[PDB]
């Protein structure tokens, strides 16, 4: 196998991660677990030390003419790479007994157990004329050279490894979305039925989504267009719940229903970034800088668990509306992420 | 710059139920991302393994990629029939992607002597203008057997094709075409055309113009 | 007394702050961000102030008339307060900007464009001219007052005297009402941030030291400009009861602003490494062969 | 799960032309369309892929400009429109398909459309006796090259060995079929583009 080893601006510190990308099982997280190879005669009195810090940069700039930063870390642990504490001793899982033996005793592993139900690596989609840092929550493994915590951390002894916490589909398929909601006009006082429903919940990116609106107009008034909207739902809550919506794909089709007659029509479509490249607060899967960025991955939270989380929580839901002569609007849930890569 | 993937050998022997391996050195330093495709002749390519490292589903298993840095290598446990045909390498991590040279895989025999014969061009050719002369090698192996002309007992390297035919699978011979093409005035130029195969002792054929 | 030496002080301050900031944003492509952008016209509004303003206002105030052109008096006086107007409201902008991004970060990357800010300073030098220039060319800003209509007549006579109608008018939609929306952004910003800290709650020195930056930047802008407009005020109701040296000492307190701004608005490290530069790292991702088991 | 490609002539130098491929079972969203092109007797060269989730239009260094790639997302089809065409691209094109997420390979890979590109117009299938322990039958001055040659209408099928056609300076093509036999021995060259059948006994 390889293992990502990127090094200090000094060069003394190499940090040996074995996978940039974790699988994140909402059951139980994969540890981020690596080692980093500095020299013994090197720092002899400062402490190599290791951090995974979650940070949700809001801001397009590291500083402003204020001085605040605009990042905050949700969820940040530091652990002593080196000298080895005994208290933060831990397993080492095989990757890291096998980077030791390569390595050596100038190697220390480091272990880190990133808790459930936090934010996954989505960055807000910067526009074209943007310049600065793309925001969004981004985990990176910062390994620095410090006597103590608080000290400034140097740049040139740290070693920002961005890594991406991404969460994939689950083996199990989830249920047929169905969504109904009927209006009744006070001058027309008869039921308009729309019975859209979804082929399935789980759909990977870039694959097509089929939905089937089924529309029973018993209504005098008749249904002018057909719109068809798949909105993300970016659930932030790092200082104020907010769900900041993004039309990624929409259908508009001039399909008219006559009062007293049904209808019933297989909309397919395919959220893509292409066109929604020019939208702005769009997010997006949190990818390397190498790797493209695609749309964020649906994160799956758990069941049964707090609503509000800090970060970016994508959710995407079709948003079958129909205009009348006032409109009607049905909003059905599914989950777009990824499968989980088959290994053998 | 373009990252040109060096694959060796240019052509490989084998016998059937034998392991053969297959390199493919990258110019610069390719992630695991290198995929390894199999052509065969006619037929269009087939991914075999994917990350250099992941065997395509539905592939046969005896296939295996394995890494040794910038040298990325194509293992194959035991070779079947119809693991007869071309590999290419592919490095999928920097656009453009560039593919491999090719190794071609045949079925390895025993050495044959070649059978070496000259055909000089009918009356039809002299009409028409455009003679042409041409000598045939057949029932030899390997591939590399090397063709020299003489119109006047010199060394010729010039308006000559050389054409080579696909291993047959009766015999698992090689067949070798080389044709000269000549003007109607050079061509009486000269006297007696030879053909000189040298091919696992060099054999020299010649023939007069006039009979 | 000598009037060159004080005045070339100023003027080499505000010529060469405002150069440098435009050079540090122009040749370095990582300043060139979305809030640097709205500091860009300040440094703007505020070059043309120490090029043909503070120069021509100096002169004007130690010679004791204006004798350098008739309708030059008109086109100088209506280009200054269209360069104040802009300042102020250029302050006003980034102040309501950090609001936007401190506030409502997450809505302000969307709301907040590179093509939009642009239009948005557009905006603020169209209505500063219609404050500054459209009454200049009509000449509504002239009062009838007998010394008014008196200096108007004479060419070298370029006082700056309005009526109580413009004077209120051009005080309320120039600096009062910027500042009644600086000083509410501010607040709402300093509350905000406190807030923040809290959340997150190293950490504190920076936060007292943004907290220290916050304060600075509208001392600064009040200390300099608030006396200025608020003599203006009841010079406005009493003109004869004002004097006009102190109009003029206030005057030049409120340019003391866009004098200090470039080196007060661009104190952050980027702009700070810049500016050493003209007065004068990430190692890529690699990774090594793991021997299999 | 299948890409069938389509739209492969004879074209001239500087001629235009627009390579079709359909794709079955898979959208042209979840994986982008590769082409890649191999010359007869050469290794694969990648021509030029579309990225229809990216919007992404990669060309090769020396391919880059004269080919434009595009997508149908309607008819999850691609076009790959070729422009100042040279002798070189004389190659079997083929149409595959990469996953988006992520790139692994070309999965899928096309039948393959022979597209030629030679300035030498059709030419009639001139066949030309060998003789002195064995025969043969040479086809020259012929483009393109599909020529089939078959001794005594395919019934001596022993012993035959059918050279591929090769490149002349020209632009013509020229192959030779010759059989082996220690002791009426007719050829039948069958060129489908001209239309001929060309019956010649090749003796001594
Ligand atoms: C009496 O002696 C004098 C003579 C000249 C001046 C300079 C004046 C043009 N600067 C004006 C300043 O630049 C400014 C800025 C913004 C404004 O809205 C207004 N208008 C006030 O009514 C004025 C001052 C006093």
């Amino acid at each position: 196998t390889r293992v990502f080893k990127k090094a200090s601006p000094n060069g003394k510190l190499t940090v040996y991660l074995g996978k940039r990308d974790f699988v994140d099982h909402i059951d139980l997280v994969d540890p981020v677990d690596g080692v980093v190879l500095v020299d013994p005669e090197y720092l002899k009195e400062r402490r190599v030390y290791v951090t995974l810090t979650c940070a949700f940069r809001y801001g397009r700039e590291d500083c402003d003419v204020l001085g605040l930063t605009f990042r905050k870390d949700l969820f940040v642990a530091n652990v002593q790479s080196f000298p080895p504490a005994p208290e933060d001793k831990k397993p080492l899982t095989r990757l890291q007994e096998r980077l030791i033996k390569k390595l050596g005793e100038h190697a220390y592993p480091f272990t880190f157990e990133i808790p459930p139900n936090l934010p996954c690596s989505v960055t807000l989609q910067p526009g074209p004329e943007d310049t600065g840092k793309a925001c969004g929550v981004d985990y990176e493994v910062k390994a620095f050279c410090a006597e103590n915590l608080e000290e400034k951390i140097h740049k040139r002894n740290s070693v920002r490894l961005v890594i991406e916490k991404v969460q994939y589909a689950p083996e199990r398929p989830g249920p047929q979305p169905t969504a109904e909601t009927t209006r009744q006009f006070l001058m027309s006082d008869k039921p308009l039925h729309l019975e859209a429903s979804l082929d399935k919940e789980i759909y990977y990116h870039g694959e097509p989504i089929s939905v089937n609106v089924h529309v029973t107009n018993n209504t005098n008034k008749t249904v002018k267009k057909i719109k068809i909207s798949v909105r993300q739902y970016a659930d932030i809550c790092l200082f104020n719940t907010a769900q900041y919506k993004c039309p990624v794909a929409m259908e508009e089709a001039d399909d008219t229903v006559a009062p007293s007659s049904t209808f019933c029509k297989v909309y397919t479509l395919t959220p893509f970034l292409a066109n929604n490249r020019e939208k702005r607060g769009l997010a997006l899967d949190g990818k390397l800088k190498h790797e493209d960025t695609n749309l964020a991955s649906s994160t799956l939270l758990r069941e049964g668990a707090n609503r509000e989380i800090l970060g970016i929580i994508v959710s995407y839901k079709v948003k079958v509306k129909l205009v009348v002569s006032s409109d009607v609007a049905v909003e059905l849930p599914f989950t777009l992420m990824h499968p989980k890569p088959k290994e053998e | 710059s373009d990252i040109q993937m060096t694959q060796s050998p240019s052509s490989l022997s084998a016998s059937v139920g034998d392991r053969v391996t297959i390199t493919c050195r990258a110019s610069q330093s390719v992630s695991s991302a290198v995929a390894w495709y199999q052509q065969k002749p006619g037929k269009a390519p087939k991914l075999l393994i994917y990350s250099a490292s992941s065997l395509y589903s539905g592939v046969p298993s005896r296939f295996s990629g394995s890494r040794s840095g910038t040298d990325f290598t194509l293992t194959i446990s035991s070779l079947q029939p119809e693991d007869f045909a071309t590999y290419y390498c592919q490095q999928y991590k920097y656009v453009p992607v560039t593919f491999g040279q090719g190794t071609k895989v045949e079925i390895k025999r025993t050495v044959a002597a070649p059978s070496v014969f000259i055909f000089p061009p009918s009356d039809s050719q002299l009409k028409s203008g455009t003679a042409s002369v041409v000598c045939l090698l057949n029932n030899f192996y390997p591939r590399e057997a090397k063709v020299q002309w003489k119109v006047d007992n010199a060394l010729q390297s010039g308006n000559s094709q050389e054409s080579v035919t696909e291993q047959d699978s009766k015999d698992s011979t090689y067949s070798l075409s080389s044709t000269l093409t000549l003007s109607k005035a050079d061509y009486e130029k000269h006297k007696v055309y030879a053909c000189e195969v040298t091919h696992q002792s060099p054999v020299t054929k010649s023939f007069n113009r006039g009979e | 007394a000598g009037c060159s030496l004080l005045m070339a002080l100023v003027v080499l301050l505000i010529v060469a702050g405002n150069v440098l900031v435009i050079a540090a944003i122009g040749r370095t492509q990582r300043l060139q961000t979305l809030t640097n952008l709205f500091i860009t016209s300040l440094a703007c509004a505020d070059l043309v102030v120490g090029l043909l303003v503070v120069p021509f206002g100096a002169t004007l105030v130690c010679r004791g008339t204006w004798l350098w052109g008739s309708f030059l008096c008109e086109l100088w006086t209506s280009l200054d307060v269209l360069c104040v107007t802009a300042s102020i409201w250029t302050l006003c902008v980034i102040a309501i900007d950090r609001y936007l991004a401190i506030t409502s970060p997450f809505r302000y990357q969307s709301l907040m464009t590179r093509a939009r800010a642009k239009v948005i300073i557009c905006t603020v030098w169209a209505i500063s001219a219609l404050v500054s220039f459209l009454p200049i060319m009509m000449h509504w800003w002239r009062d009838e007052d007998p010394q008014a209509l008196k200096c108007y007549q004479d060419p070298g006579c370029c006082d700056f005297v309005t009526n109580r109608a413009y004077a209120i008018a051009s005080s309320i939609i120039s600096f009062y009402i910027p500042l009644l929306i600086m000083i509410f952004v501010y607040l709402r910003v300093y509350r905000e941030a406190k807030e923040q800290i809290r959340k997150i709650d190293v950490m504190a020195m920076r936060e007292h030291k943004a907290l220290k930056t916050l304060g600075i930047i509208m001392g600064v802008f009040t200390l300099c400009w608030l006396p200025f407009f608020l003599v203006n005020i009841v010079n406005v109701f009493n003109r004869d009861l004002v004097p006009k040296w102190l109009f003029v000492a206030f005057n030049w307190l409120g340019y003391a602003n866009s004098a200090m701004n470039p080196i007060i608005y661009c104190r952050s490290p980027d702009f700070r490494k810049a500016f050493k530069r003209l007065l004068a790292e990430s190692a890529t991702t690699a990774s090594s062969s793991l021997a299999k088991d | 799960v299948q890409l069938v490609e389509s739209g492969g002539g004879l074209v001239q130098p500087g001629g235009s032309l627009r390579l079709s491929c359909a794709a079955s079972g898979f959208n042209v969203y979840s994986s982008s369309i590769h082409w890649v092109r191999q010359a007869p007797g050469k290794g694969l060269e990648w021509v030029a892929s579309i990225s229809s989730y990216y919007g992404y239009t990669y060309y090769a260094d020396s391919v880059k400009g004269r080919f434009t790639i595009s997508a149908d997302t309607s008819k999850n089809t691609a076009y790959l429109q070729m422009n100042s065409l040279r002798a070189e691209d004389t190659a079997v094109y083929y149409c595959a398909r990469s996953r988006q997420f992520w790139y692994s390979g070309l999965d899928y890979w096309g039948q393959g459309t022979l597209v030629t590109v030679s300035s030498a117009s059709t030419k009639g299938p001139s066949v030309f006796p060998l003789a002195p322990a064995a025969l043969g039958c040479l086809v020259k001055d012929y483009f393109p090259e599909p020529v089939t040659v078959s001794w005594n209408s395919g019934a001596l099928t022993s012993g035959v060995h059918t050279f591929p056609a090769v490149l002349q300076s020209s632009g013509l093509y020229s192959l030779s079929s010759v059989v082996t036999v220690p002791s009426t021995y007719i050829c039948n060259v069958n060129h489908k583009p001209s239309n001929t059948k060309v019956d010649k006994k090749v003796e001594p």
